[PDB]
């Protein structure tokens, strides 16, 4: 079977520019397993992204979580970038700060 | 703790 | 509460590039506690949550020998599968299995379970009895037919009942003060506009723990589950879980609907309103 990833991107805490925060992209009800998983500061790949919290739904779909600490300031923006073989196009979904 | 599993 | 001990496995081939990966996930209730990842530079089954530097070396040797045995296992699982099937070497290929068993209050044993899936579909799992199986198909049933000449079930079920039920109760010892602890949820609501004169708005819940939570919104005392919007339960990165909930209404009356949440760690519900 084959089923498109959906992608939420999220902080821990409401962000505030000078207090630190962890930023969550949570990639989930995918399947095949196979998929590439970025998160972008800027544009730039973070490095040391950790990835954790990995399972199945009762359909047997996949569920995974990549987060990283982070410090918010008003000029930074940041993304979640996502390759998997539903899409023929890499998928690119922002934080919406005011979600 | 694990299981070790059987095969298929 | 009941409390759970749950190992989530998969084994994903893929030709031409090497070995098949194999990942093993543990879980007491909605928490990661270990882990083993076949494509870590050297194998081992590591701790995932603090409180389990409470075990001594021989716990993570013992887990770790069991992994590699059943990395072995299943990609071996992986050829059989091409042969009950009848699928060429050159394509990817996944087993998932979900193993566990869940406790009550007073730690006694309430249900355990093991069901495994190829390619995302059902293909044999131990009935609620713990001592037959269902098999989905032809191939399953080929499994089953093995599974019962070898005693499987008596062995599984003395898994089950023994040795996962046991461990659950120590680590629940072990980790009390992360288990079972209670954050209460923090909540607010946000708004946003909409064309043609309408409103959106979206119920948040924060820092909680444990995962169970409940977010509905009401117009006169009624429920608007029908006509809401909302995410799945969310890990937040520190133990700690998130979920939000929304419903669209005219512009103009958004002080008529109102936004609750039950969950364990308030003692009387939220309500909210823009
Ligand atoms: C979590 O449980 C501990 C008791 O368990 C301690 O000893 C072993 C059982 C082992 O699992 C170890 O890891 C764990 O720390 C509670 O601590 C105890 O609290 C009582 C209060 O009556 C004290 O008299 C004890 O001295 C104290 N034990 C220790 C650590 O010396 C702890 O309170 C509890 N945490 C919470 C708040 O739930
Ligand atoms: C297996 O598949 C081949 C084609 O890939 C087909 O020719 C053959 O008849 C099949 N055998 C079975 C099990 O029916």
């Amino acid at each position: 079977i084959q089923k498109t990833p959906q992608i939420q991107v999220y902080s821990r805490h409401p962000p505030e520019n000078g207090k630190p925060n962890i930023l969550n992209c949570y990639v989930t009800q995918f399947h095949p397993p196979h998929i590439e998983i970025q998160m972008l500061k800027n544009g730039k790949k973070i490095p040391k992204v950790e990835m954790s919290d990995m399972s199945f739904s009762k359909d047997w779909s996949f569920y995974i979580l990549a987060h990283t600490e982070f410090t918010p300031t008003e000029t930074d923006t940041y993304a979640c970038r996502v390759k998997h073989d539903s899409m023929a196009e890499p998928k690119t979904v922002y934080w919406d700060r005011d979600m | 703790r694990g299981y070790v599993y059987q095969g298929l | 509460g009941p409390h759970s001990l749950r190992y989530f496995v998969t084994a994903v081939s893929r030709p031409g590039l090497g070995e098949p990966r194999f990942i093993s996930v543990g879980y007491v209730d909605n928490t990661e506690f270990v882990r083993f990842d076949s494509d870590a530079e050297n194998p081992r089954y590591e701790p995932r949550a603090r409180w389990m530097e409470q075990e001594g070396p021989e716990y993570w040797e013992r887990e770790t020998q069991k992994a590699k045995g059943n990395e072995q296992s299943f990609r071996v699982d992986l050829r059989t599968l091409l042969g009950y099937y009848n699928q060429s070497k050159g394509g990817s290929h996944t087993i998932q299995v979900i193993s566990g068993c869940e406790v009550g209050s007073d730690g006694r044993l309430l249900r355990g379970y093991q069901q495994y899936a190829y390619d995302g579909c059902d293909y044999i799992a131990l009935n609620e009895d713990l001592k037959t199986w269902t098999a989905a198909d032809m191939a399953a049933l080929i499994t089953k037919h093995k599974w019962e000449q070898a005693g499987e079930a008596e062995r599984l079920r003395a898994y089950l009942e023994g040795t996962c039920v046991e461990w659950l109760r120590r680590y629940l010892k072990n980790g009390n003060a992360t288990l079972l602890r209670t954050d209460s949820p923090k909540a607010h609501v946000t708004h946003h506009s909409r064309p043609e004169d309408k409103v959106t708005l979206r119920c948040w819940a924060l820092g909680f723990y444990p995962a169970d939570i409940t977010l509905t919104w009401q117009l006169n005392g009624e429920e608007l589950i029908q006509d809401m919007e909302l995410v799945e339960t969310r890990p937040a990165g520190d133990g700690t879980f998130q979920k939000w909930a929304s419903v669209v209404v005219p512009l103009g009356k958004e002080q008529y609907y109102t936004c609750h949440v039950y969950h364990q760690g308030l003692p009387e519900p939220l309500t909210l309103r823009w």
